[PDB]
């Protein structure tokens, strides 16, 4: 019974590790878009707005 | 030559105030 | 067995955020302040169905403090424990030690007085601060001085953050580091160094995080604190308290500077294939590649050792691992310390936090050691403090706010004497 | 809490202040008519540094405007976001300095600076924790240079411990507008080296070069240059108004940038600045920010840092980033170009992070360089001064109002000792003491 | 009497084993079968009310952790809460705690408890102390109580099952200082001391038991079985009886020579249990084996002054005596010359439950002084450089105490050496 | 009983890909890492249902390494064991032995340290590399030097790929081969060469494949290694482990240079048609046409010989076959070893890989002997080394990378001494 308990726990622990793998892959994809710069069209309209 | 240069091991200089001794009792 | 922690500086209270998140998830306390009896060492049972932590977030710039007041944990922390000023110390140990500290030191001190008065089995205090800054270094030293004069013998564990050798964020960390260590030498009971570059290297190598941020660093620091506090909080085969590290790691009053290392720091993919065993996790805690301080202990001699074991660890395996370590000559001890180990075993494995990158593991080791490479660290910092002090650069700020040159000189010579102590003891 | 006041002097100062208040009003979400109509709560928490709540979400700018001729004040009022400024903050006279430092410093400034002091003191006591004063003006004109310097001196005499920024444009030879530019500039610098806490040197040469080469705009009018300056000031102030992973107030930058009290002249730049037809081709990463930040052609002074050494440096960051990338970029740029950094100060660079970017962007950067190559501008102005002053040129316009030759000699001498001190600190021997 | 973490754990296991042996459930009620169990209950238990038996024990330490761990587990409901002598500051493996910095306010309440407990019984046969030897309060409260106890009650026997500083790897850095000072007090005050160490227990679980993960549960079970074997004859009849004083007078030729290396038999793996036999020779050969003793002292490196062997079960006394004579004769070079019949045997007819036969060994030999020199050398290395002294000297005493103890430990090495 | 295999260079790790494919196939291990006790010597059982190989792949260019990282065997190998550099030696012994190897050698060796720490019964190391390249020759030799220094007594077999006599893929390969052999002498325990033209001829004649590639050569080499370690892995009537190669085949300390042959190498149809008894598979393994080194043993003398048998093999038939070999005078043994055979019998027949060309065989023979034609091979290589060394050709590369003429001359005279040794031993 003790051995079967160990095999159940490691199988349970392995499932958490696989789920952690998918979560980490999601975070890396999310950080790629968040940490990438990008220019909005409203930024370029700032220049050339006055004659003076 | 940058790869093959020998390393150097010297203390990188301080003031002339090297005179202070340890605050621990000597043995 | 209550322990209260104080967080000084913008670095201290983010570490506090991570630590208190870990504590809340580890004891099953919801962010509103109540569970859905070991919590007493960190939370105090106020009234019925409410837990308030035993900590104070104190800082000079209030933006981060009010961000904490505004975010998720509005209800957990109480607004009287979060001390915040109006103006920053501006990377000036001098400003925060003489001008602004003197008006904020008393309020935090009489709050911590009642915080300790609430405690019944008080173990000690433990601090979080970065000596590079102005608030953490400046008024942190004053708070340590007044805690020492008010209590004296109670433990004051120091988890400080020293500037990296090459990675730097400002220009005046040498002055602040020297002037803070000058008082930390004779007031802090046990101090543990923490470097930001070393944790960066660990994250790049071990956790394979390509773009890490301070949150991961704080989470690792919280893991270390929880690992060294779990034996106090949870029953184990061989449990230890806070007073161990004073007696078993400090042979002389002026030598208290401990290198920290944690094992295993491993990612989900990397933990999938390593058969975690006490032998290899003990081995990985000795190599310099897994230390939290950018220093190499191979250049020095080990003076003492403390090993913390969590999870599925039996005394047989730690005995075998320590014996095999002692037999090999890769590491060496000083000749006047034949027995330099302090082992402790705890039952509960480290809890894994959602959003953390550390993979859940069955066993882990936290190391608190003592060697003479700290003499290399201090000399390396002394070089770049000396270069600046050669031409009296930036000292006009310190002199003008209310210091004088004599304090600079005496701190410089105190670190020189500490260097001589380090090289004399290792003989 | 932390409080910053804006002071505008002269025509150039008034236009720069108008553009700066436009961009700040857009950033904080207030409409041109003065009421708040934004979306997030982050736009309310730190508007006290620039605005006072009047009635029903009405926020009036914390500014004091200055001039000597009604045209500038009327142009400020008539423009967009001209209905936010309080009419009482228009301390003002109606005679005009007329490109004369002496007129704005002794004859006209003497009676109007008292009203200026009344207004600015009522403002400075209208706050709880004043962080510092902020002044933008010129050094070529008369009502902005002379009266501005006199206000700087008076404020420093009254409030000694408070901070003081000066966004001052300096004349340059390739574009010289008036003739008496050296006479105004030399004495203005003589005043600033003793009164100002720190100075950020601007000039239209670098602004025009940035617009022509980097922006590739067809017609770079003063609007674009004022927008660049306003973006610089906003990126300077950003740390106070928004939470971040690493805060840095003005005092923190000053103490991390000024090694000696007279070395408070900084050269500044902004990143990124690209053309709309060329923004498609370029990568958008932190290394692209840092690489253009350190570029010499991105700087906003007509002085190449390649001709000297970097004493200290600072970089202001906005937007969500990873501290790892910023720190490694700074370490790389500091270690590779080893000859351009002074030796008796390791780790010459200070960094900070903010979580809110300017409008239209997700990340940006602002660089402050305390270089010893800035004294190129001082020499380049002093040569014209000593050439003109050799035979008492245009002198009766100054001695005929109260001044003497001794003031000119003292200004020249002070400028010369400043450049000599900068030069000696540039080639100071690395590892010795006396 | 139990002190410190180690004392608390071994005492919990010992009381578990003894309570099962007398047939009382963890709730404290008798549920045994034979009538032999009741007639000698009073040696360890007191009848309170309605057939409830409480142990005659004094749980006592400096921290609530060990007490909570003992109370939470099974058989934690039998200890009377009044015997829970209890501090609040902690030990931290610190000398300071245990004779002049943190223990006096507890040495007195435990004195009251042990006085009330000893006056309750009619003829107190002796005191027994189980404690650590590398800790702060395990050593401290324990053998400070041994000191005060000897003054109040000189005639009564004192037995200490001490766990000597762990031999190859050290649990505590300051282990030499704590061990040397405790041994100086023990030589003068303790009547008889059994020497233990975790190294021998780990080796026993390695080789004889072949267990994979031998936690402290198994080690404390071994120590409790040894304890029950030592104190067995007081509770049950036998063909030849021997109490504590019998062993003390037949094992101690000189008053300072009372450190014993101890083993227990039988100890067989569950895979090798099907292959061994159950006879007196199978006990003797396993008992005299060097890899079975519970101390890091090789008997082959020294000479056996006196030895004892307590047997359990229905057995022939003739076989026991002839086996003792044979083992004495064959290994003639390891037995001292001026003293014949170095071994004493005693037979009890009641074995531990589930077994037929058993034996416990007590051997006073001059091979244990190897451990004394090993510890003394470590102390001199630390004392010469005055390392860790500040934690001890500033706490309320003088270095002379350190010097006197080192000299007496040195004399103890020399007297054992004289009879080598 | 455990063995750890290290692969150096592009050829080394392609051979490693083939070898580990065969190893996973023979022990029923899926490429993902888990099966759907013989596996111990090659795989380590971690946690539950996951096996990790005891191997390291190391190279200076990342192309082939991350091609391996990307392919099917992604989850089997784990990111720690695939060492990859940044720039290659580019067919230069000096570059990979002095400039680039010094930075990559430490990572390989302290990965090997923990690989051996995992093990308990390490039989010894075995290397896979080619001396004609730059990475495999220079830093491979450096790793062998440091391994011999650190461990010493443990076995170190060498399966090198020497350049073919007439067939070549490089120009400066004589320099690399000579400089690698100079350090391979006092450090390699047993060296088994594998030539490319010989295996090409084997494939053209035995498997009648008109257009072979490197993959077939790697498959045959992997089959040889498997038939060599099957005695450690599987139970046989007469087993022989790694340690017996040194004692039974190396009569002198500086004569360790072995030929290799395999039988039978057959296709499916020919396997169906012709019977495969012990007699002919022993006969076919002794003809020069089935050797993996382009040398003729009839030009030399057999000093020692080792024999491996797999499958339905009884000792009487191998005895009869070895007797018939001994009495036949077409091959002659030296006078000095009257009993010059080492037989080994195993029960497990060799396994087949689907998609391959070798069919299922009842019994196979792998022969490793020692002869004097090694002198012929080394003399032929030395002659064309000296020809091209006469005009100082390509020497500027080596001198610039950090070498000089002294090691060139000493390598020349060391191969001359090897020639003298091989001539005198054969007399
Ligand atoms: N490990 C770690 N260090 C931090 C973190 N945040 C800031 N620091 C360190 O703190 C040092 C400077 O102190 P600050 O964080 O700015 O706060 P401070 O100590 O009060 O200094 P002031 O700016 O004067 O307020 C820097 O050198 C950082 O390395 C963090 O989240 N984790
Ligand atoms: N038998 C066999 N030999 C190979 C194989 N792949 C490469 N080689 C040999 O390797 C030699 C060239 O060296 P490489 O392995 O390609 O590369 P290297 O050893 O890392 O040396 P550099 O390319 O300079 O870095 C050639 O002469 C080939 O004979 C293979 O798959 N099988
Ligand atoms: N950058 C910038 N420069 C200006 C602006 N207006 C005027 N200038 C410069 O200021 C100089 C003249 O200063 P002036 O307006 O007479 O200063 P005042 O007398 O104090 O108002 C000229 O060389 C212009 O190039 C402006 O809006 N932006
Ligand atoms: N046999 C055994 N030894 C123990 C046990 N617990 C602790 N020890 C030993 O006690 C020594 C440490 O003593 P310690 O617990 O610090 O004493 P304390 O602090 O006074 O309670 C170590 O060398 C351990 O080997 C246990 O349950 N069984
Ligand atoms: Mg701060
Ligand atoms: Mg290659």
């Amino acid at each position: 019974r003790v051995d079967d308990f160990k095999k159940a726990q490691m199988a349970r622990a392995s499932e958490i590790l696989k789920k952690q793998q998918e979560e980490k892959a999601e975070r890396d994809k999310h950080l790629a878009s968040l940490y990438r710069n990008k220019m909005a069209p409203e930024f370029f309209t700032q220049f050339g707005t006055s004659h003076r | 030559s940058r790869y093959l240069q020998p390393p150097n091991n010297e203390e990188p200089w301080k003031m002339s105030k090297f005179k202070t001794g340890p605050k621990v009792t000597q043995y | 067995r209550e322990v209260i922690s104080i967080h000084i500086g913008q670095a201290g209270i983010q570490v506090g955020n991570a630590c208190w998140e870990l504590y809340c998830l580890e004891h099953g306390i919801q962010p509103d302040g109540q569970m859905p009896d070991a919590f007493n060492t960190f939370f105090s049972e106020t009234g019925a169905g409410k837990h308030v932590p035993r900590c104070i977030f104190l800082d000079l710039e209030p933006t981060v403090v009010d961000e904490v007041r505004t975010g998720t944990y509005r209800q957990l922390f109480h607004p009287e424990q979060l001390i915040s000023g109006k103006e920053d110390a501006a990377n000036n140990f001098a400003r925060g030690h003489y001008t602004i500290g003197k008006e904020i030191v008393d309020l935090a001190l009489d709050r911590i007085r009642k915080l300790a008065d609430n405690c019944t089995g008080l173990q000690g205090f433990l601090v979080f601060n970065a000596v590079g800054g102005g608030t953490g270094s400046g008024l942190g030293s004053l708070l340590l001085e007044r805690l020492s004069v008010d209590y004296g013998k109670k433990s004051k564990l120091g988890f400080t953050v020293y500037p990296s050798p090459q990675v730097s964020t400002a220009v005046v960390e040498p002055y602040n580091s020297v002037l803070s260590t000058h008082s930390l030498l004779e007031h802090t009971d046990v101090a543990v160094m923490l470097d930001n570059e070393a944790i960066y290297d660990i994250c790049r190598r071990s956790l394979d995080i390509e773009r890490p941020t301070y949150t991961n660093l704080n989470r690792l620091i919280a893991q270390v604190i929880s690992s060294l506090t779990a034996s106090l909080r949870f029953d184990g085969a061989l449990n230890v308290d806070i007073t161990e590290f004073q007696t078993n790691l400090v042979p002389y009053p002026r030598i208290h500077f401990m290198l920290s290392s944690y094992a295993p720091i491993i990612s989900a993919e990397k933990a999938y294939h390593e058969q975690l065993s006490v032998a290899e996790i003990t081995n990985a805690a000795f190599e310099p590649a897994s230390m939290m301080v950018k220093c190499d202990p191979r250049h020095g001699k080990y003076m003492a050792c403390c090993l913390m074991y969590r999870g599925d660890v039996v005394p047989k395996d730690v005995n075998a691992s320590v014996a095999t370590i002692k037999t090999k000559r890769t590491i060496q001890f000083v000749d006047w310390c034949p027995t330099g180990f302090k082992c402790g075993i705890n039952y509960q494995p480290p809890t894994v936090v959602p959003g953390g990158d550390l993979a859940k593991v069955q066993r882990a080791v936290c190391m608190i050691s003592n060697s003479t490479a700290i003499g290399e660290i201090f000399s390396r910092l002394d070089h770049k403090f000396d270069l600046m002090y050669a031409k009296r650069a930036f000292v006009h700020w310190y002199v003008g706010e209310g210091m004088e040159e004599g304090e600079f000189s005496e701190a410089r010579e105190d670190l020189a004497a500490l260097e001589k102590d380090f090289e004399e003891v290792g003989a | 809490m932390r409080e910053i006041v804006h002071i505008q002097g002269g025509q150039c100062g008034n236009q720069i202040g108008a553009k700066f208040w436009e961009v700040v009003s857009d950033e904080h979400g207030i409409d041109p008519t003065g009421t708040y109509h934004g979306d997030s709560d982050l736009q309310l928490e730190r508007i006290n540094v620039y605005f006072n709540e009047a009635t029903g979400g009405r926020y009036v700018p914390r500014a004091i405007l200055m001039d000597l001729e009604p045209g500038t004040m009327d142009s400020v009022r008539s423009g967009p976001y001209g209905q936010i400024f309080r009419p009482d903050n228009f301390v003002f006279g109606q005679t005009g300095a007329g490109n004369n430092w002496a007129k704005g410093h002794y004859t006209e400034g003497a009676e109007l600076i008292d009203s200026v002091l009344d207004v600015v003191r009522k403002e400075a006591e209208s706050c709880d924790c004043l962080q510092g004063f902020q002044v933008c003006h010129s050094l070529g004109g008369g009502t902005g240079s002379g009266m501005g310097t006199l206000l700087i001196s008076k404020i420093r005499e009254e409030y000694p411990d408070r901070m003081m920024l000066t966004f001052s444009v300096v004349p340059s030879p390739k574009v010289s507008d008036t003739v008496v530019e050296p006479y105004n500039a030399t004495l203005s610098v003589h005043q600033l080296v003793e009164n100002a806490d720190e100075c950020m040197v601007l000039d239209n040469e670098a602004l025009y070069d940035i617009c022509f080469r980097t922006l590739k705009l067809t017609t770079p009018t003063f609007g674009d240059l004022n927008h660049l300056i306003s973006a610089v000031m906003s990126g300077i102030t950003c740390c106070l108004r928004f939470p971040g992973q690493l805060n840095a107030d003005l005092r923190k930058l000053a103490v991390n940038l000024i090694p000696f009290p007279r070395l408070h002249f900084f050269m500044v730049g902004f990143t990124p600045l690209t053309s709309r037809g060329s923004q498609q081709y370029r990568a958008l990463t932190v290394p692209e920010l840092t690489q253009q930040m350190w570029d010499a052609k991105n700087m906003m002074c007509a002085a190449d840092p390649r001709h000297g050494r970097y004493l200290t440096a600072s970089a202001l960051f906005r937007g969500r980033m990873s501290t790892k990338e910023v720190d490694e970029q700074m370490l790389n740029v500091q270690n590779k170009n080893s000859s351009y950094f002074v030796e008796w100060i390791p780790n010459n660079v200070k960094s900070s992070v903010c979580d809110i970017p300017p409008k239209g962007l997700k990340m940006s950067a602002t660089f402050i360089g305390n270089s010893t190559a800035i004294q190129e501008m001082f020499k380049r102005v002093s040569e014209q001064f000593t050439a003109m002053f050799r035979r008492k040129a245009f002198l009766h316009w100054y001695t005929g109002e109260g001044m003497d030759e001794m003031e000119f000699t003292e200004a020249e001498s002070n400028m010369n000792d400043l450049v000599s001190e900068y030069q000696q600190y540039q080639d100071a021997s690395a590892e010795e003491e006396g």
